[PDB]
């Protein structure tokens, strides 16, 4: 264990929300189906 | 010792329309 630890080391944040504006986009074209489903009477 | 609210403002151009659309449709 000393001599793999002298000879290996075993090494290895930012903003993204791609998911939840996809889920946006979805949901406000759901949204807008909702109204030309109320759109029909 | 960003580009992402763009495309929001894009979609709130898109939700401006589609209320106004509404607006007209909807008696």
């Amino acid at each position: 264990e000393e001599l793999e630890t002298l000879w290996l080391t075993g090494i290895c944040s930012s903003q993204l929300d791609i998911d939840n504006m996809a889920g946006v986009f979805y949901m406000l074209a759901a949204a807008m189906a909702l109204s030309l489903i109320t759109f029909i009477w | 010792k960003s580009t992402l609210w763009l495309l929001v403002g894009l979609s709130v151009h898109v939700v401006a329309v589609m209320l106004y659309l509404l607006d007209r449709f909807s008696p």
